Order: structure tokens, then C-alpha cells, then sequence
RNA sequence: AGGGGAGUGAAAUAGAACCUGAAACCGUAUGCGUACAAGCAGUGGGAGCCUACUUGUUAGGUGACUGCGUACCUUUUGUAU
RNA sequence: AACCCACUCCCGUUGAAAAGGUAGGGGAUGACUUGUGGAUCGGAGUGAAAGGCUAAUCAAGCUCGGAGAUAGCUGGUUCUC
RNA sequence: AGGUGGUCGGGUAGAGAAUACCAAGGCGCUUGAGAGAACUCGGGUGAAGGAACUAGGCAAAAUGGCACCGUAACUUCGGG
RNA sequence: CUUGUCGGGUAAGUUCCGACCUGCACGAAUGGCGUAACGAUGGCGGCGCUGUCUCCACCCGAGACUCAGUGAAAUUGAAA
RNA sequence: UGUCGGCUCAUCACAUCCUGGGGCUGAAGCCGGUCCCAAGGGUAUGGCUGUUCGCCAUUUAAAGUGGUACGCGAGCUGGGUUUAGAACGUCGUGAGACAGUUCGGUCCCUAUCUGCCGUGGACGUUUGAGAUUUGAGAGGGGCUGCUCCUAGUACGAGAGGACCGGAGUGGACGAACCUCUGGUGUUCCGGUUGUCACGCCAGUGGCAUUGCCGGGUAGCUAUGUUCGGAAAAGAUAACCGCUGAAAGCAUCUAAGCGGGAAACUUGCCUCAAGAUGAGAUCUCACUGGGAACUUGAUUCCCCUGAAGGGCCGUCGAAGACUACGACGUUGAUAGGCUGGGUGUGUAAGCGUUGUGAGGCGUUGAGCUAACCAGUACUAAUUGCCCGUGAGGCUUGACCA
């Protein structure tokens, strides 16, 4: 099955009105001042005020 | 389920002497034909046993008149007036469903003497 | 439960050994016959000088079934085979003896005769 | 109907009578209900009573709800339900227990049925399948035809298709009360009740009833 | 439907799953800290923590039972000698899971799994 | 990789895929319109708003609301077909 | 069994494949299967014969010429008054 | 996932170059991670019936080895 | 004509088997009538067996679904 | 513009097959015939044949007649029919033919728009928010047998055998559920074959369709369990009337007043204020300055952001993704741990007996998924973003 008519410029842009992206929840580790993902270990290696992996 | 266990616990007062699959038991069932109250005996080997508190059940098999018959009893039902173990058998399994394909000398259960 | 083309043996001395169900009576689109249910059978195998013949269409009542029958307390009674009793035009047994046990739900108004003839009632 | 209680489905059990009969029974715990608001002809239009049961944390109760539960000194419970009463008098603060029911007393039970996710036409509408052999091509549980040709030439509204055997509300009518346990706050009802264990159920006198 | 069922299929046969989690448990007891996928880490704690509890008492039958579940002499040696003695008074929860972002290759969520009282 | 400056040149939006660089097609910014409304999407009437300036019998941009209105070619006695 | 074949179902049909795959199936010391080299061809060859095969093309191969064959038949035919 | 001539070809079971688990040797097949709807594909188990299915027992299920006993009509005297 | 008529097989048989002869329109090397063995050959009937079916249920893998990367196709006068 | 029949799924008409209500009868009763009203719900399984049909067998209350591209192949099939092979009869000298037989013979498409079944995002509902609701409207449902009592009564010479009214138990269909009866249960426990490995013995593990098997928890599930169709009211259809003239009588009608059916409107269940006519009730939150005007439902700047919502995390009998529901340390949300329960069925090691396989004891042992109860041991942070600052105007009545 295929279209009998080609879609218009407006018609295919209304379908894409739901394609936007959402942002993530970011937090600032107050001990260091570093931005990280919420509930995740920072790229440095801190979580909730403690060293976990130390690179 | 904590309070369902208490509903069921008030209905469990019968004694129910211990028995095992493979045992030969005699069950006294209550029959109420008309207004009279008599007891009928059902004797056979216990092939299965279901241990679920008030929902306990067991199955006994016998050869009546050349026809095999199996009855599943609800242990705590008032229909089961009493129970007695005529003989004890020596088996390795919990369910003896293989006995249905054996007829005569092949379906004999060895006895547990000790 | 019995349906069309189920094979079941005879609990009588009417001369038939095997009968085959060809109709389950008592209702449109009815599917199964249990203990105490009337069916329509055809004789598939018979004794040389019995009182029924091979290829004969007649009425029977189911007396003993493999599926079983359940009681009011939850218990169930099962047998190792399906058996029937052949009936005449006025719904009475054709044979004079009955072989094997029967069940207490056969003690209706019209089947009390075959309950009394059975060696055992369960 | 017109008055009832809100309970929780505890599960199923059995009781044996002295004659040797097993009764299938559903156990319903009815924590005592507290009257939160009474509605009359003049104040609200229709006429009903508002009820809450259970408990909720202080942190899960909003300020709008907390002040509603403080006009009637009731304390917060889980959920709020309403019963449309014919002609009864209640005040904000009364208790409603298992005591308005007795043995006998055909009742109706409402609940949220168990949810199947996305069901096909065989399970949802009791359709019958095509052949499993004899040359069938990848069309064993498919619905089949859904309409007719040029005439109307569309699908009629209400056509039975697949999707979401629901977690809907359903009522079961004319169930018999077997036992009322006043000190344990239990209703024993003969039969099955919609929902799973721990769900919310509403018990009311049978609408039809009669016989 | 899946009502009240436990366990993840993880797109593997049940024989593949048994071997894979048996490999992770041996690695965790030796390296004391591993990095894996978040769904896999949440299924590993139902396999490796029963093994630590089993090792809290030393006997021939227990060391045989541990070997049948981890076919590794070193892993059975690490238990019954270091673990189980370290966690003698700890009533459960011998390991910890911490989310640590996503992989570049497939954007798979990742987590760390480590024992609670590492000597480091 | 690609850029931002600096330099050469009369001219780098002449920078090597290098004269000029149109159309289809894809974007960013501004103005007006558009979420109770039925159809060849225009045409006749027409309020409101915005811009410019000659400050309203003006010019430009939008077009709420409303009357009328079933593409083009070919082939045919005859096509919205 | 290998090897040669191709009777059935299903899948696949925009295929992994312009004829396959998984399950089953037939012959399997012979009128057998197969490698290398060679001979016969376009009104001609070859054919345990199906009008089959002759380079994914066969009731007369492909290629280049006669050649812009002929087409009472379809289609199209471009600015203005 | 096609086709392609010839040579070598171990151990334990096995008549065997079948088949299964291994050796020497080689590989995990160039998108992954989740979750566990309908439906499709390839499979496992199924109460009581047992061909009622269908154009048709299609498909599936079933049988299956070695030794010994025993084996009908018919026959071209081999067979079956 | 025709599902000819009779018999058998089935509870019920336009198919099958045995006959009848009224051969629309058989017939003797475009061979006639039989025939053991043989056939991935056509028709019919039984035993066993079964999810073929009454009437479907549960379970296991690969897709379908969501996330990250790459990235087609037939079709299309214009569409409020 | 794919042509028969079958399967799956349907929708409408009434010229009604059953059930419902009536008139006449050459209607004693039980049964019938015919006509009128009525479309709510129902309305077989097989043997033969490619068959629709038909004929048979056995049921049922009944096995209705038609329209929908003789409904339905971008839903399935491919037996019939109409390609290419082969044969029979007949026709033709022949190539060949037959609307005559017979055997064999490839059924493609990832759904754009309308449509339909589910499930969301945005905005609106005139300050915003948490919760509970009314019901304009719309869907679902509506079937029926047999037995017993009335009563062997009415009726009838007898045989036979009721209306009206009441009680029980079935078939088919539908919903919910898992206490029971079972199925499944490659996540639990055992038996066993071949082979490889853990140094070896013992004991275990990989592979062989889960290697093959025997059981089986939770969940799901039917074949298991429970429930349902109503009663009742209103307005009527055919039909039966009361009173009553025109037309001194008669007459259901012209005025007026009744009875009357599974059809219609309610009553039973579900959805339902996007019902833009966007409804109602309870409670909660916000009570600061300045500047420019194109001087009021205006714009800009500083301060202040509440009630609440979301992101995120731990999950769920909720689920395609969503949405919905519970919880986030002041916590039992998930995992573990501790007890129990359930299933399987007497582990290992050791000691005895035996030349050995094996037996016996310690021992109903050991192991045990999803279940029940408890317990902060592990994971749910100490966060960010939206949402503001008292809610226009006109008219009337109360009020000061
Ligand atoms: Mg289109
Ligand atoms: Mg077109
Ligand atoms: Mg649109
Ligand atoms: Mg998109
Ligand atoms: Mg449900
Ligand atoms: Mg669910
Ligand atoms: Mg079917
Ligand atoms: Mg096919
Ligand atoms: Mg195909
Ligand atoms: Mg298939
Ligand atoms: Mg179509
Ligand atoms: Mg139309
Ligand atoms: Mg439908
Ligand atoms: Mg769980
Ligand atoms: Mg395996
Ligand atoms: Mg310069
Ligand atoms: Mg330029
Ligand atoms: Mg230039
Ligand atoms: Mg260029
Ligand atoms: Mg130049
Ligand atoms: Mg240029
Ligand atoms: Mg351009
Ligand atoms: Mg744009
Ligand atoms: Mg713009
Ligand atoms: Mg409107
Ligand atoms: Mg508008
Ligand atoms: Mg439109
Ligand atoms: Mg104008
Ligand atoms: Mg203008
Ligand atoms: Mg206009
Ligand atoms: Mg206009
Ligand atoms: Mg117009
Ligand atoms: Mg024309
Ligand atoms: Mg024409
Ligand atoms: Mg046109
Ligand atoms: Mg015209
Ligand atoms: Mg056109
Ligand atoms: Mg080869
Ligand atoms: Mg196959
Ligand atoms: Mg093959
Ligand atoms: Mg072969
Ligand atoms: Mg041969
Ligand atoms: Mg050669
Ligand atoms: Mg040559
Ligand atoms: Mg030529
Ligand atoms: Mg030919
Ligand atoms: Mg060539
Ligand atoms: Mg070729
Ligand atoms: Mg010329
Ligand atoms: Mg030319
Ligand atoms: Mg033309
Ligand atoms: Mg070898
Ligand atoms: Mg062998
Ligand atoms: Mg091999
Ligand atoms: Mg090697
Ligand atoms: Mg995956
Ligand atoms: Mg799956
Ligand atoms: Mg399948
Ligand atoms: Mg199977
Ligand atoms: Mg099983
Ligand atoms: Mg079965
Ligand atoms: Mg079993
Ligand atoms: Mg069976
Ligand atoms: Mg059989
Ligand atoms: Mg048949
Ligand atoms: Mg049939
Ligand atoms: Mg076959
Ligand atoms: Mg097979
Ligand atoms: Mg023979
Ligand atoms: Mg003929
Ligand atoms: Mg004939
Ligand atoms: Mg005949
Ligand atoms: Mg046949
Ligand atoms: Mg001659
Ligand atoms: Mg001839
Ligand atoms: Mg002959
Ligand atoms: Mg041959
Ligand atoms: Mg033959
Ligand atoms: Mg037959
Ligand atoms: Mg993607
Ligand atoms: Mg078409
Ligand atoms: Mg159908
Ligand atoms: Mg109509
Ligand atoms: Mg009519
Ligand atoms: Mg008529
Ligand atoms: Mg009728
Ligand atoms: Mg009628
Ligand atoms: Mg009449
Ligand atoms: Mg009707
Ligand atoms: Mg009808
Ligand atoms: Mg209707
Ligand atoms: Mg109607
Ligand atoms: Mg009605
Ligand atoms: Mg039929
Ligand atoms: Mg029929
Ligand atoms: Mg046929
Ligand atoms: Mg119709
Ligand atoms: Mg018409
Ligand atoms: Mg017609
Ligand atoms: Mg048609
Ligand atoms: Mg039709
Ligand atoms: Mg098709
Ligand atoms: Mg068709
Ligand atoms: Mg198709
Ligand atoms: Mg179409
Ligand atoms: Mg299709
Ligand atoms: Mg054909
Ligand atoms: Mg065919
Ligand atoms: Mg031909
Ligand atoms: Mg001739
Ligand atoms: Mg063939
Ligand atoms: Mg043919
Ligand atoms: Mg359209
Ligand atoms: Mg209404
Ligand atoms: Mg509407
Ligand atoms: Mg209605
Ligand atoms: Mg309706
Ligand atoms: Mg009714
Ligand atoms: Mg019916
Ligand atoms: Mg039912
Ligand atoms: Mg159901
Ligand atoms: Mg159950
Ligand atoms: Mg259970
Ligand atoms: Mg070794
Ligand atoms: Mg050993
Ligand atoms: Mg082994
Ligand atoms: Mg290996
Ligand atoms: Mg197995
Ligand atoms: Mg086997
Ligand atoms: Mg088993
Ligand atoms: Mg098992
Ligand atoms: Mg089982
Ligand atoms: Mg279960
Ligand atoms: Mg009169
Ligand atoms: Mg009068
Ligand atoms: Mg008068
Ligand atoms: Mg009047
Ligand atoms: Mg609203
Ligand atoms: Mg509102
Ligand atoms: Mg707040
Ligand atoms: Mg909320
Ligand atoms: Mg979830
Ligand atoms: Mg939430
Ligand atoms: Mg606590
Ligand atoms: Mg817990
Ligand atoms: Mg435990
Ligand atoms: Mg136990
Ligand atoms: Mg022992
Ligand atoms: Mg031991
Ligand atoms: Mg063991
Ligand atoms: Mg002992
Ligand atoms: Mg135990």
C-alpha cells in the first residue's frame, strides 16, 4: 500500500510536532561544585559526597 | 493472607491420623440416602496427597468390580467421618500415578515393616 | 464428558460389547453427556445370539465416565472407562443384569431400576 | 443500594457446613468508614453522603485535602467515595461498619477487574480461529473480514477489534452474605469478586434483588 | 501478561543466562568492583548474595555446594576465607549498585557493583 | 576535518568543488492569521491589526466573517468523473 | 552415508537467493556420477520426445547491416489579436 | 545462507566416512541495549473425546536395533 | 439421459466393490482380455496414532514494541 | 473493476421459522388451519458430492426468506472453472476440436488518506490548585426446554387432557474469578543414557530438542466456580370495550372515558460537561515597588515566586511506548536477611553388612522460584524546572 497523493509541506510538519527532545535532570555536587546527572556518579567519581572509584 | 489463615484455622479440629502415599487406608464416608445416616467404607491405596492447610486433599484408588475407581477426598470436609491406615507401603515417590497402567500382580505395593 | 463418535462399553448383558455415540440429546448445540445423560448410540460389536444386533440405532444412558462426577463438598469420583446402559422405547433397561459400580446420582425416578440391580453404588 | 461500605479484597477461602457442603467465599475487610460530607437537596442539588476509609501520611495529603478533612474531624484516609442515598440522615463524623448487613442480604459488589494488556480478538471477543493446517498462510488467529464491498464501503462504528481487555469497573449482582464478623470487621460473600487481592471493592444492597 | 513474575529474559536462552551470571559472580568476588549494564546488575544481586550467606559457615558440604554453583576453585577459596568472615555480622545487602551513565557504543545504561566493606 | 582573525588582491559572498550563479527543494528571523471547524483552496464583499509616510477619500503586508464556485489535457453523442 | 536427483508441507516472494532454506523423500556397481581436452548450431544442430535445449534469451539464438522497412492504428504537436 | 575437481582424516561409544561428545587445529558468523502487548515464525506439554477436520488423515502424532519364535491369499516357483 | 437398476459395505455412501446389458458413442499389434513382482502413480475401506478438530490453554526462542547508530522502496495533478 | 464453492467476520429489510398479543374456524379438550399486529432475542450436527442445492440419518422451541460487486482473496483457501503435459469417446485426410470425461499443475504488496478498535500530547473551559460529583447524550443486555403442584381437575361416551397461577432444575450465550477439580509451569526437586572436564577416588558441572523422563509453587487458564437475562411503571399495535348522537333505533367515535404485546420510553450494567450550552459542591494559595505611554483586559525593569505540578529514583495483579497507582530516610517501595509455608523425596560425609553391585543408621533428610510475616543491611540525595503577587467590563438587586 502506497499514497495516492504526495504529502504537503504542512502535513508532514504536523506529524513532526511530537519529535522534540526532553532535557535531563542535572545536579551540582556541593562538595566539589561539579555538574552531574541526577542519581548518577559524577564523571570525576563522586556520589552523595564520597569517592567511589577514584579513576 | 494473614487473616485468611485465621479463618481457615478455626475450621481445623479433626485429628486426621498421619498417613503417606502408598498406604492402604479405609475411609468412612457419610451417606444420607433419605433421612437415615449410615457410614460407607472406601478402601484403597493412597496415590496422591495435597497439603494445603484447610484445602488439603488426598486420592485413593481401588478395584471395585473389575472397574478401577478413584476418589479425591477433601480432608477437612465433614463427609470424611474418620480415617484409618490398614497397611503402610514402601515407595520412593510422592505421586503414584504409574499405578493406573498396572492391573494385577504388577500393581502391588511393597510393605514398610519398620 | 461424551460427544459424538465417542466409543464406550456396555454395563449390561444385552449382547452388545461396544456402542458409539451419534447424538447428545436434550438441547440445541449441546456438546457433552455426563453421568445420567441420555444419548443416541449405534451398536458396533455384539454377541452372536444377544438381544441386540450390530448396526442398530437405539437409546442409552451414561452410567460410568472417565471424566468423573463432582459432589457438593468438592470431592470427585472417577472411573477408568466410559460405560452405558441400553434402553428400550419406554426408557427401561433392555438387559436383566448390570456389571460394575454405579453412582448415587443415578437414583432418579426413571433410573431407580438400574440402581437396584447394580452390585455397588458409590 | 443507596448505601454501602468500602472494603479491600483479602482473597478467597471456603467454609464447610455441618451437612458437608463447601461454600466458595471471598473475604472482604471493611475498615470502618468515616463520614466526611453530607449532601442535601438545597446545598448541592442531589442528595448523597461522602465517605473515606484507611490512612494516609501527612506528607501525601495536600493542604486543600487536609482542610477538607479538618472541617469534619475525621483524619485522612486513602481515597474518597460517595454513595447516593435515597432518604437517610448522616452527620460529618459518623461511622459506618459491617453492621448494616446481615446473613442473607443479597448484595452487589463493584471493583476494578484484573487488567490484560492488549488482547486479540480470540481472547477479547471470543472469536474462533481459522485452520491450523490445510494450506493456511500466516492467518491463524487473525480476525478475518471487517466489512463489505463498495456498499457502505467503510467499517461500521462498534466493530469488534483487538486491544485492552480492560482494568475496568464491573459489578456482580445478587451475591449472598454468608457471615458478618463484627469484631474483625469482615464480610464473607459467596462467589467471586472482581479485582485482585488488595483492591478496593464497594458493597451495596442488591438493586434487582427481589427473589 | 507477566503478573507477579520475577526474573529477566535478557534475550538469552536459560542456559546462556545461567553461565553468564555464574561468570559475573566469579569476577565480582575476585576484582571486588566491576562495571556492567544496569539491568544485569539488578539480576546479579539475586545470585551472588546467596553465595556469600552460604559461605558464612565453613563445612565440607557447604564448600561442595558453593563449587557446584561457581565452578571455580579460586572463587570458593575467596569465599570461606575472606568473605563470609568479613560479613559474619552483616544481615544481608553485601553489595551496592550505583548508576554511572551510558556507553558510547549503544547508549546502554551502566552501573557499578562493589562489595560493601572493601579494604581498598 | 572545519572555522575565527590577520595578510595578498581593484575585487575573497573571486579561496582552489574558485566567472556569473536562476528554479525545484531545505532553513533562520519579523509582521499578521490559525485549536466548535466541513469539500478544486480561488473570486466578489469585508472588519480588525502591523508597517511606511504624503498623518488618513494614501501606499504595502495579513484576510476573522460572508455570497458564488466539482483541476488541466486527450478522446468522445456525452467527463468533476 | 558420501555423491546425483527433486516427491510433500511450510517459510521466503522489496528474498540471504532473477528458482533457495529447514524438515521429511528417491537412486545409490550402474541404461551410474564426475574432472580435463575435443566434435556437431540457426530453417541449422541435438533431443529415452517436454516444441525441450543451443551462455538468466527459443513454434527458429545473438550481433551488425538493408533500415529512418511498413503502421487506413494509438499518443503528441510550442506566441498574440 | 548458492555452486566449485582431487588428497589426509585421531579418541570414547558405534556395523560404519551415520550419529553424540571431544583431540590437533580453528571459530563466536561487523549493529547493539532493553521490555517481555496483539499478531507472525520455529518449537515443548496438554484434561475428556479420538478424523467429528478437510476437496483429501494435508500437517502432526506414531513405528523404528539385535537375537529367537512365528507368518496368509496368490505366484512367472524367484517371490509375496 | 444418470446420483440407471439390483446386492455389499455406513446410523446415513453423487465416490468404492460385485453384477445386469438399454455399448448416446468398446473391440482385437493407434492390439483385446487377464496377470505374480514392482510404483515419491489414481480411487475406496480399516487398525494404531494423534491439537486435524470440539476449543483452544500455558511455556520457550526469533521478530513486532522502546532507546542509540546507519538508512531504502513501489507510488505521487494539486489538496484546508 | 480478480467471476464458483468453503472458512473468518458481519450489517440491514420484513413478504415472521420459534418465542409474544389477537379475530374466524367445518375451534369439545390436547393438537391444528387461516388471517391481523409484532424485527427484542434466537434460529442444528453428520454421510455423499468441488458443489450452492438436493437426498438421507439423528436432533431442536425453531432449523425463516431476501439485500449488501449473486457482502467479504491489498482477511485465508484453491476442490470446481479457463494456459502450457498426457489419455479415452466422438468429429476431421491432417494440423486439430469438443460450452464431453480423466490424472497433474507458482494465489505478490512494509497502509499515505478516509474508516474502525485502543492509547496519549496540546490548548480551552476567564486567577490558579487538590478532591468529590450531576447527567444532555451514547453503548451493552433482552433466548429458551423439561419436570412438579394446581389437577387426573375444566372438557370429553371413553381414550385422553387443559387455560390462569406458583415451585424447581437444564441447554446455548455472556461476565467476573482461581477457594475447589484439572492443564501449564525451559526460573524448584529428583531418576537415568552417551561423552568431556574439574589432578585422581568420591562428588559435581557442560553438551546431547529442557538429552530423555517423573512430579510440581506462584502466575495465567477451562474443561472448574459464582453470577446474569428479570420483576415493575408509562405510552401504544392488532384486538376488546363504556357512554353516545349525527340518523327518535343501532353504532368503540364524531365530544368524552378505559383495557391492551418479547416492539417504543424508563427501570439493570458501562462510558459520559471538547454537553465550546465546556455544569455543581468542599477545601487550599498568593494582600511589593518604579518607569514609559500610542493613557487602560497596555508595555518594560527590580524584588518576589505560594497552593500545586513535573523532571528524577525504588516499583506495581498497571502497561507496546504512554497513561494510571504506591513510595522516596520523619521510609517496608524493591532486593537481601531471618522465620514459616509449599514442592520434591531420606543429600553429603561418616559408621556398619557384603568379594562386589547394592542394602541399613545418622534422616522425612538435604535443597527449595514468583507465596506469607518481620527486619533499614543495600538502593530510593542535601536537587532543578514550571506555576505568581488577590483575579476585566456593563447592568440589576441587596446592602452603608
Ligand atoms: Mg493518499
Ligand atoms: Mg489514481
Ligand atoms: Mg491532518
Ligand atoms: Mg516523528
Ligand atoms: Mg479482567
Ligand atoms: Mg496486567
Ligand atoms: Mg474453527
Ligand atoms: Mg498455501
Ligand atoms: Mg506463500
Ligand atoms: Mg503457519
Ligand atoms: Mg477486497
Ligand atoms: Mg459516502
Ligand atoms: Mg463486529
Ligand atoms: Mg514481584
Ligand atoms: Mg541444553
Ligand atoms: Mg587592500
Ligand atoms: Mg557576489
Ligand atoms: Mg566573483
Ligand atoms: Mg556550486
Ligand atoms: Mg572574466
Ligand atoms: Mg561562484
Ligand atoms: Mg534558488
Ligand atoms: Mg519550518
Ligand atoms: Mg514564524
Ligand atoms: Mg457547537
Ligand atoms: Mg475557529
Ligand atoms: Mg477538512
Ligand atoms: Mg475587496
Ligand atoms: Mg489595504
Ligand atoms: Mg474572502
Ligand atoms: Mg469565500
Ligand atoms: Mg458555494
Ligand atoms: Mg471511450
Ligand atoms: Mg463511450
Ligand atoms: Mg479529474
Ligand atoms: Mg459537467
Ligand atoms: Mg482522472
Ligand atoms: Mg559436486
Ligand atoms: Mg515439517
Ligand atoms: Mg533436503
Ligand atoms: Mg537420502
Ligand atoms: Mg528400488
Ligand atoms: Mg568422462
Ligand atoms: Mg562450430
Ligand atoms: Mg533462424
Ligand atoms: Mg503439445
Ligand atoms: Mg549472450
Ligand atoms: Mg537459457
Ligand atoms: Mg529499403
Ligand atoms: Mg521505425
Ligand atoms: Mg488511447
Ligand atoms: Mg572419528
Ligand atoms: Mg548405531
Ligand atoms: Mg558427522
Ligand atoms: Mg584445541
Ligand atoms: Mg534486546
Ligand atoms: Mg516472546
Ligand atoms: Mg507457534
Ligand atoms: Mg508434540
Ligand atoms: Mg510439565
Ligand atoms: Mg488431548
Ligand atoms: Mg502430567
Ligand atoms: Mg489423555
Ligand atoms: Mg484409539
Ligand atoms: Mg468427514
Ligand atoms: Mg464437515
Ligand atoms: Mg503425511
Ligand atoms: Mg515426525
Ligand atoms: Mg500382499
Ligand atoms: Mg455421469
Ligand atoms: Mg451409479
Ligand atoms: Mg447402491
Ligand atoms: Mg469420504
Ligand atoms: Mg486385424
Ligand atoms: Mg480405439
Ligand atoms: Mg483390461
Ligand atoms: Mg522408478
Ligand atoms: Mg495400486
Ligand atoms: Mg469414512
Ligand atoms: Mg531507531
Ligand atoms: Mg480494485
Ligand atoms: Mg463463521
Ligand atoms: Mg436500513
Ligand atoms: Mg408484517
Ligand atoms: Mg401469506
Ligand atoms: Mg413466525
Ligand atoms: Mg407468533
Ligand atoms: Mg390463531
Ligand atoms: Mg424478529
Ligand atoms: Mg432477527
Ligand atoms: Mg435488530
Ligand atoms: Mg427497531
Ligand atoms: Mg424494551
Ligand atoms: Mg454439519
Ligand atoms: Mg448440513
Ligand atoms: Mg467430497
Ligand atoms: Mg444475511
Ligand atoms: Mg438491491
Ligand atoms: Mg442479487
Ligand atoms: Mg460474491
Ligand atoms: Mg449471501
Ligand atoms: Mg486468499
Ligand atoms: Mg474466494
Ligand atoms: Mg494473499
Ligand atoms: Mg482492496
Ligand atoms: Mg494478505
Ligand atoms: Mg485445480
Ligand atoms: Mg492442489
Ligand atoms: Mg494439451
Ligand atoms: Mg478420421
Ligand atoms: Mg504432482
Ligand atoms: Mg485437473
Ligand atoms: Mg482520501
Ligand atoms: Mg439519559
Ligand atoms: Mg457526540
Ligand atoms: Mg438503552
Ligand atoms: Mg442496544
Ligand atoms: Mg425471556
Ligand atoms: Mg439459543
Ligand atoms: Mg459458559
Ligand atoms: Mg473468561
Ligand atoms: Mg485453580
Ligand atoms: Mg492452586
Ligand atoms: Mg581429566
Ligand atoms: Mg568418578
Ligand atoms: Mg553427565
Ligand atoms: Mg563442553
Ligand atoms: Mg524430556
Ligand atoms: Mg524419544
Ligand atoms: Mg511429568
Ligand atoms: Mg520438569
Ligand atoms: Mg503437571
Ligand atoms: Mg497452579
Ligand atoms: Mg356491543
Ligand atoms: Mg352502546
Ligand atoms: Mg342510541
Ligand atoms: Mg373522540
Ligand atoms: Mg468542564
Ligand atoms: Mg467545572
Ligand atoms: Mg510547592
Ligand atoms: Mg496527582
Ligand atoms: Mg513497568
Ligand atoms: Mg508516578
Ligand atoms: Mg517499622
Ligand atoms: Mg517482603
Ligand atoms: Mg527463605
Ligand atoms: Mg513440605
Ligand atoms: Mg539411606
Ligand atoms: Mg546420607
Ligand atoms: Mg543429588
Ligand atoms: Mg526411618
Ligand atoms: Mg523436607
Amino acid at each position: 500500500a502506497v499514497q495516492q497523493n504526495k504529502k504537503s509541506r504542512s502535513a508532514r510538519d504536523m506529524r513532526r510536532s511530537h519529535d522534540a527532545l526532553e532535557s535531563n535532570a542535572l545536579s551540582v555536587e556541593k562538595s566539589t561544585g561539579e555538574v552531574h546527572l541526577r542519581h548518577h556518579v559524577s564523571p570525576d567519581g563522586f556520589y552523595r559526597g564520597r569517592k567511589v572509584v577514584d579513576k | 493472607n494473614k487473616i485468611i489463615q485465621q479463618i481457615e484455622a478455626e475450621q481445623m479440629n479433626k485429628e486426621i491420623p498421619a498417613f503417606a502415599p502408598g498406604d492402604t487406608v479405609i475411609v468412612q464416608v457419610k451417606v444420607k440416602e433419605g433421612d437415615r445416616q449410615r457410614l460407607q467404607a472406601f478402601e484403597g491405596v493412597v496415590i496422591a496427597k495435597r497439603n494445603r492447610g484447610l484445602n488439603s486433599a488426598f486420592t485413593v484408588r481401588k478395584i471395585s468390580n473389575g472397574v478401577g475407581v478413584e476418589r479425591t477426598f477433601q480432608t477437612y470436609s465433614p463427609i470424611v467421618d474418620s480415617l484409618s491406615v490398614k497397611r503402610r507401603g514402601d515407595v520412593r515417590k510422592a505421586k503414584l500415578y504409574y499405578l493406573r497402567a498396572l492391573s494385577g500382580k504388577a500393581a502391588r505395593i511393597k510393605e514398610k515393616l519398620v | 464428558m461424551i460427544q459424538t463418535q465417542s466409543m464406550l462399553d456396555v454395563a449390561d448383558n444385552s449382547g452388545a460389547r461396544r456402542v458409539m455415540c451419534i447424538k447428545v440429546l436434550g438441547g440445541s448445540h449441546r456438546r457433552y453427556a455426563g453421568i445420567g445423560d441420555i444419548i443416541k448410540v449405534t451398536v458396533k460389536e455384539a454377541i452372536p445370539r444377544g438381544k441386540v444386533k450390530k448396526g442398530q440405532v437405539m437409546t442409552a444412558v451414561v452410567v460410568r465416565t472417565k471424566h468423573g462426577v463432582r459432589r457438593t463438598d468438592g470431592s470427585i469420583i472417577r472411573f477408568d472407562g466410559n460405560a452405558a446402559v441400553l434402553l428400550n422405547n419406554k426408557q427401561e433397561p433392555i438387559g436383566t443384569r448390570i456389571f460394575g459400580p454405579v453412582t448415587r446420582e443415578l437414583r432418579t425416578e426413571k433410573f431407580m431400576k438400574i440402581v437396584s440391580l447394580a452390585p455397588e453404588v458409590l | 443500594m443507596t448505601i454501602g461500605v468500602v472494603g479491600r479484597k483479602c482473597g478467597m477461602t471456603r467454609i464447610f457446613t455441618e451437612e458437608g457442603v463447601s461454600i466458595p467465599v471471598t473475604v472482604i475487610e471493611v475498615e470502618p468508614n468515616r463520614v466526611t460530607q453530607f449532601k442535601t437537596e438545597e446545598t448541592d442539588g442531589y442528595r448523597a453522603v461522602q465517605v473515606t476509609a484507611g490512612e494516609r501520611r501527612a506528607s501525601r495529603v495536600t493542604k486543600a485535602q487536609a482542610g477538607h478533612f479538618a472541617k469534619a474531624n475525621v483524619a485522612a484516609g486513602r481515597g474518597v467515595w460517595e454513595f447516593r442515598l435515597g432518604e437517610e440522615q448522616y452527620a460529618a463524623g459518623d461511622q459506618i461498619t459491617v453492621d448494616l448487613f446481615q446473613a442473607g442480604q443479597m448484595v452487589d459488589v463493584t471493583g476494578e477487574s484484573k487488567g490484560k494488556g492488549f488482547a486479540g480478538t480470540i481472547k477479547r471477543w471470543n472469536f474462533r480461529g481459522q485452520d491450523n493446517t490445510h494450506g493456511n498462510s500466516v492467518s491463524h488467529r487473525v480476525p478475518g473480514s471487517i466489512g463489505q464491498c463498495q456498499t457502505p464501503g467503510r467499517v461500521f462504528k462498534g466493530k469488534k477489534m483487538s486491544g485492552h481487555l480492560g482494568a475496568e469497573r464491573v459489578t456482580v449482582q445478587s451475591l449472598e452474605i454468608v457471615r458478618v464478623d463484627a469484631e474483625r470487621n469482615l464480610l464473607l460473600v459467596k462467589g467471586a469478586v472482581p479485582g485482585a487481592t488488595g483492591g478496593d471493592v464497594i458493597v451495596r444492597p442488591a438493586a434487582k434483588a427481589r427473589g | 501478561m507477566r503478573h507477579r513474575k520475577s526474573g529477566r529474559h535478557l534475550s538469552r536462552t536459560s542456559a546462556h543466562r545461567k553461565a553468564m551470571f555464574q561468570n559475573m559472580a566469579v569476577s565480582l568476588f575476585e576484582h571486588e568492583l566491576i562495571k556492567t549494564t544496569l539491568p544485569k546488575a539488578k539480576e546479579l544481586r539475586r545470585v551472588a548474595e546467596p553465595l556469600i550467606t552460604l559461605a558464612k559457615e565453613d563445612s565440607v558440604a557447604n564448600r561442595r555446594l558453593a563449587f557446584d554453583r561457581t565452578r571455580s576453585k579460586a572463587a570458593v577459596g575467596k569465599l570461606f576465607n575472606d568473605l563470609g568472615k568479613r560479613y559474619a555480622n552483616r544481615p544481608g545487602g553485601y553489595l551496592r549498585i550505583l548508576k554511572c551513565g551510558f556507553r558510547a557504543g549503544d547508549n546502554a545504561p551502566m552501573a557499578y557493583v562493589e562489595l560493601v566493606d572493601r579494604p581498598v
